[PDB]
């Protein structure tokens, strides 16, 4: 359990405690992360992560790096969370053909921040066996009774009409 | 030649399935050698009177089974004795027609009576029948002394019985209980006693002549009198008729196979049952068919023909040549058959040489009921596509009263004793009424069938008053069949009324009658008496005048459910209570729609659905003639309200139901200037609907407007649905269509590689069933329901029985409606579906034995006598055998539901998981097995809508913020929308999109199924649901190090990863945190 901090292919694990629930009875939600290797331009200082947390977004990777910034006395920032298709709505592009699942890409602004945050990532990976109470909990987003019917509500025609006029022009 | 030869291979092998061995007939005929020897020492005693007969038998073991009326010494002048009779063979074993049956049968060992023991006046005053009731107990008195002396009575028993379930001839039965051991053959020996051949005058014993002089015509009393003499001469006809036809016994075996399937045999039908014409009369009709049959004695069946020709032609003669109200059949055993075109208001098969009616055993209630199955079975011999041998006899049609009939009610008959019937029933029952129908089991059997005939009339297809609990056996040391059951002294516990209703007249409120005049006419005299205060003067729509009665409509019972209690109240029994508690609670499982006269709306009342079709037609009326840059050519909806497939009936202003907006697919003119990009395709067609919205916003202020994107297409996120709600309160989801939709889909398949070709093909099926094949099924959905509107009453509730058991989340409504429409186009071997109870019980048994691997679904979208041909339906069979190469057990292709329009089989049933389909059949296996084992009761009737949600690693109980049952149009309401139309979605089902994201992210590790109609499936509040979820089998074992496992898993070691349920339970919990109430974790 706690003795597996570094995998076989090198993926640094992220053990994090789950939040308490009214319908539940220290539960954990496990992620894997390692430095992605590619010669892409905008994918420099980016880490390909495996099995990100529930309802994670760009504010989830800045808050997690924020507690990572307070932990190991480091200073760093995140740029953007790339290709975070948790629902798979961009998993297939049907516009192209007519003309890595459950994984994410957390990109940093610079390699000076990304090397230090990955250095703290292996340091926070050792908290599984050394101090399991020091494992940072995942404050996941919770859908309210208002935003649940927000997909069922009608869209703003001020954004739909002017863009479809731009789609025709 | 393929209709005969493939039937002959299905006939020759099926006769080998029931192949009676010669070993079973060996010890059965050798035990008869011990019966013929022991009877040959049965001596004759002296002649004595009627008074001396009761003196010798009251202190003895044997007792006389005297039928009603018993003999009296004040009217008995003649004598009585026993004699050495001439025993002989008759029936199936004399014509070599017997076969192996598990339930057993009776061997008719006939004993001919001595001719000198009967006087010339033996036919009248029940004289010779008083000899037969005395001599049968006397022969049982002598044989039981002889069989005990041979020590065979340890496993042999003697008791009383009646021949052909007719009480006018007392007889004994010999059997074997668990050298002469016939207990391995299970054949029973019926010690039948018959009189000598025309020992009484056969001309004086015709149907129109009477033998109870104290007269009226005694057709049934002379039937038991005259046919007692024809046991030898008519059997001598079928003895030689077996030698003239090579397949006389083989076709009468298939005649015995077909007649046993529907409850027809040699048992009597005048006593309140179905029967009177079975294996005895069909082999007699096969003798008349192989000796002529025309109207001028021309040929009807051939002598040298095989079993494929003699079996089909006789039942077609039983269907097309009437014998009940239009004509009669003639026969002569002593010379062709020539059908008489005059009827006698009953079945009458004339034996011209023997003067007896061979069809006298069947009443008018049982005569026409076999003819509706005869034309059904003869049509199966006319079909050139489907296999019809299993559809005839190998499928039992007589199992359940709710299966072969539309409704059966328990009307208890607490009639008491016979002398108290002056206050029990309204009818006057004396000796003259009991002259021909002397048995009391038969007297109320046709009377209540005639009293219901004025009650229902043309509202049904037949009449069947069934005597439940009536047997045919009695003890030989007892008098007859006596019982204290049901608080009465009749030969039954009670009676049940069964009929197959025609839906075009079964719920008619205006009970029609004859025309009025200046004086009360004779035709108007009977209808005025039958209704009384219920009969009043009511005019017609076009100006006609007649006496009619208005009935009361209800959402739980039909119009005949009151008249079955009404007509049984007046002239049957004042204390009898008729009730149908099975189909009463069955209609309560459907959604009760919020409209006026909702409880006053019968199941046939479909005016609320077509009234929603008026508003959409008024909605399309502003759309069709409107000028845009591109003109419109097609304005059609493919929604479930116009196809009668919505689970909720269409009520106005109903925002909470999932089938509120009936889907619309519309088309413009043929255009090459459409863009050839998928994102640009829906960008252009929404602009023509934007000006069409701008034409609806300008001068059409009665109808509202809003936009929404339809995410039901995978990988298509540019589509837009136009939501227009009219002033009455009905909304439509309007989507355009052109020739570029299937162009972009098929170009996406061929351009993509071998990796991603499958998902863009299933998403092309999402564009096929919603745009390409949407209107094609919607055209035949409203069309063929005009032959059976009970499919629209059943398939709306069959999904409502499926939505209650967490099955709606994985299957579409079209494949659910085509499942319940299989017993509409192919109702064999049952009757036509005509009720919600008949429609649900037909789907309950058919989905039980629906093996998805061996036999696929090919249902013809054709009305009553458009279907695929023999070459086309065999092409539909080619889709099953090739798909089962790489999907043989139904794990990748289970439900192959095909028709004439979509013979691929996987239109609405592709991409669904196999494990939910395994429980979909298991919920069809356990629900139908509970009906036959524990009976059918309202404890079990609502239990089919009661799911336990077991075998669950996940079970989530939740409750929504606003109960939306009244908002969806369900009357346990909807009157207007808000000022802004965006706030109308605040009263929708929040678990619909909460479970939509559940199957979206966690598909590879969780199997998410849930309810989409929370308003009817919530109980009182209309917002409660439950979701059953199971883990995958591949993610149940340890999975090695990979990237694309797509499973929310944790670390189990340095080498393997496993899906930890702790984060898996919280992931669906942290999403629905506001709906978080309960979650079961195992």
């Amino acid at each position: 359990i706690e003795d597996i901090s570094a995998m076989k292919n090198g993926f640094i694990v992220v053990p994090f405690k789950l939040p308490d629930h009214k319908a539940l009875p220290a539960s954990l939600h496990f992620m894997f992360a390692k430095r992605h290797q590619s010669s892409n331009s905008n994918e420099s200082d980016c880490l390909f992560l495996v099995n990100l947390p529930l309802l994670s977004n760009i504010e989830h990777m800045k808050k997690f790096v924020g507690q990572l910034c307070g932990k190991y006395d480091t200073v760093s920032h995140v740029e953007e969370l790339l290709y975070n298709d948790e629902f798979g709505l961009h998993e297939v592009d049907l516009s192209a053909l007519t003309s890595p699942r459950n994984t994410a890409l957390l990109k940093f602004v610079d390699a000076a921040s990304i090397n230090n945050c990955w250095n703290a990532l292996k340091k926070y990976s050792n908290l599984h066996a050394k101090h399991p109470n020091e494992l940072f909990e995942w404050t996941y987003t919770t859908p309210s009774f208002t935003t649940f019917v927000n997909f069922y509500k009608p869209l703003d025609i001020d954004y739909l009409k002017e863009d479809i006029h731009t789609h025709m022009a | 030649l393929f209709k005969s030869n493939i039937f002959k291979l299905q006939i020759d092998e099926l006769l080998e399935q029931v192949k009676l061995k010669q070993k079973h007939v060996l010890k059965v005929e050798k035990f008869l050698h011990k019966l013929y020897d022991i009877l040959q020492e049965i001596p004759d005693w002296e002649e004595k009177s009627l008074a001396e007969v009761d003196s010798f038998f009251k202190n003895k073991i044997v007792s006389v089974p005297f039928v009603d009326p018993k003999p009296i010494p004040q009217n008995t002048n003649y004598k009585f004795n026993y004699k050495k009779p001439d025993i002989s063979l008759i029936g199936s074993f004399a014509l070599k027609a017997g076969i192996y049956q598990p339930n057993g049968s009776s061997i008719d060992t006939l004993l001919t009576m001595p001719k000198e023991l009967f006087e010339k006046k033996d036919f009248l005053n029940f004289r010779c029948l008083h000899k037969r009731s005395v001599y049968l107990a006397y022969l049982t008195h002598h044989l039981l002394i002889l069989l005990k002396k041979d020590k065979l009575d340890s496993f042999l028993q003697l008791e009383y019985s009646y021949f052909d379930n007719d009480p006018l001839l007392p007889i004994l039965r010999i059997s074997c209980s668990k050298d002469y051991n016939f207990y391995k053959t299970r054949f029973s020996i019926n010690l039948l006693i018959g009189f000598p051949y025309k020992v009484f005058e056969p001309k004086k014993l015709l149907p129109n002549r009477n033998c109870i002089r104290i007269l009226p015509a005694t057709p049934l009393y002379n039937f038991s009198v005259l046919s007692s003499s024809t046991h030898e001469n008519y059997l001598k006809y079928l003895y030689k008729t077996k030698k003239q036809t090579e397949s006389f016994v083989e076709a009468t075996v298939l005649g015995r196979l077909w007649l046993q399937q529907r409850g027809f045999s040699s048992n009597m039908s005048h006593s309140g049952s179905l029967g009177g014409f079975g294996t005895f009369e069909f082999t007699i009709l096969m003798a008349a068919l192989l000796n002529g049959g025309g109207i001028n004695s021309n040929k009807i069946l051939l002598h040298g023909f095989s079993s494929y020709q003699l079996f089909k032609g006789v039942i077609k003669y039983l269907a097309t040549m009437d014998l009940c109200h239009d004509g009669h059949l003639q026969f002569h055993s002593n010379p062709a058959s020539k059908y008489i075109d005059e009827g006698f208001q009953t079945p009458t098969l004339f034996d011209k040489s023997t003067k007896v009616n061979i069809l006298t055993k069947m009443t008018v209630s049982s005569y026409q009921i076999l003819k509706e199955y005869a034309g059904e079975t003869l049509r199966m011999l006319n079909n050139v596509v489907q296999d019809q041998f299993s559809n005839i006899f190998l499928t039992n049609i007589s199992r359940f009263d709710n299966l072969k009939y539309d409704l059966c009610y328990d009307v208890q008959l607490p009639l008491g004793k016979y002398n108290n019937l002056e206050t029990s029933l309204a009818a006057t029952f004396g000796s003259m009424e009991r002259v021909k129908f002397i048995t009391l089991e038969n007297f109320l059997a046709h009377k209540i069938t005639n009293v219901a005939r004025y009650a229902l009339g043309d509202r049904i297809k037949y009449i069947q008053i069934e005597m439940v609990g009536q047997k045919s056996d009695f003890p030989i040391t007892k008098r007859k069949v006596y019982s204290n059951t049901g608080g009465n002294h009749f030969n039954f516990d009670f009676v049940r009324v069964k009929l197959i209703v025609n839906p075009s007249e079964c719920d008619k409120l205006v009970t029609k009658g004859p025309a009025h005049s200046e004086t009360m006419s004779t035709e108007a005299a009977v209808f005025k008496n039958f209704w009384g205060i219920k009969s009043s003067l009511r005019r017609f729509k076009d100006g006609s005048i007649t006496h009619c009665c208005v009935w009361s409509t209800s959402s739980s019972e039909p119009i005949i459910s009151s008249i079955v209690n009404f007509a049984l109240q007046k002239h049957v029994s004042k204390k009898a209570q008729i009730s149908n508690e099975t189909i009463k609670k069955f209609h309560n499982f459907l959604p009760l729609p919020n409209l006026p006269s909702s409880a006053k709306t019968s199941v046939l009342n479909l005016s609320s659905f077509f009234n929603l079709k008026k508003s959409f037609d008024d909605l399309y009326k502003i759309i069709f003639q409107m000028k845009l840059p591109l003109s419109v050519k097609s304005i059609l909806p493919v929604g479930s309200a116009f196809r009668y497939t919505s689970l909720c009936q269409p009520v106005p202003f109903a925002y909470s139901d999932p089938d509120f907006f009936q889907d619309v697919i519309l088309e413009f003119e043929t255009s090459p200037k459409w863009p050839d990009e998928i994102t640009s395709l829906e960008k252009a067609k929404t602009a023509f609907l934007l000006k069409i919205q701008e034409e609806l916003s300008a001068n059409s202020s009665t109808y509202r407007s809003f936009f929404s994107r339809d995410e039901s297409i995978p990988y298509n996120l540019e589509i837009v649905t136009l939501n227009i709600l009219t002033p009455e309160g009905y909304g439509f989801k309007f989507r355009v269509l052109t020739e570029r939709d299937e162009i972009l889909y098929l170009r996406a398949i061929a351009n993509a590689r071998n990796e991603l070709k499958p998902e863009l093909e299933a998403t092309f099926l999402k564009f096929t069933a919603k745009y390409l094949a949407s209107v094609r099924h919607t055209r035949t959905l409203e069309n063929i329901s005009h032959s059976y509107q009970f499919y629209s009453p059943v398939v709306r509730l069959f999904k409502r029985w499926l939505d209650t058991h967490l099955l709606l989340g994985h299957i579409t409504d079209e494949l659910a409606e085509l499942i319940a429409i299989k017993p509409f186009v192919d109702p064999a071997p049952y009757f036509i579906p005509g009720s919600l109870e008949n429609g649900f019980l037909k789907v309950l048994k058919f989905i039980s034995q629906w093996n998805w691997k061996d036999d696929p679904l090919i249902l013809d979208l054709v009305k009553p006598e458009e279907r695929l041909t023999l070459a086309q339906y065999k092409g539909i069979q080619m889709n099953f055998t090739n798909l089962r190469n790489s999907d043989p057990n139904g794990t990748h292709l289970q439900f192959f539901v095909a028709s004439k329009n979509d013979p691929s089989g996987i239109l609405y049933s592709s991409g669904i998981p196999l494990p939910i389909a395994t429980r979909l059949t298991a919920l069809a296996k356990v629900a139908v097995n509970l009906l036959q084992t524990h009976g059918l009761n309202q404890q079990t009737i609502n239990l089919l809508f009661t799911p336990g949600l077991k075998d669950y690693d996940f079970v989530v109980d939740l409750r929504t913020p606003i109960g939306l049952k009244s908002s969806c149009g369900i009357l346990s309401a909807p009157s207007n929308f808000p000022e802004n139309l965006n706030d109308l979605s605040e009263k929708m089902d929040p678990t619909y999109q909460l479970v939509k994201y559940l199957n979206l992210k966690y598909k590879n590790s969780l199997i998410l199924s849930s309810r989409k109609y929370i308003g009817v499936n919530g109980g009182e509040k209309g917002d409660k649901n439950v979701i059953t979820g199971l883990i995958k089998p591949l993610f149940k074992g340890a999975h090695k190090f990979r990237v694309n496992l797509d499973c929310n898993v944790k670390p189990v070691d340095d080498e393997n990863v496993i899906l930890n349920k702790e984060a898996i339970f919280h992931e669906i919990a942290a999403f629905g945190n506001d709906m978080v109430i309960n979650f079961e974790t195992d």
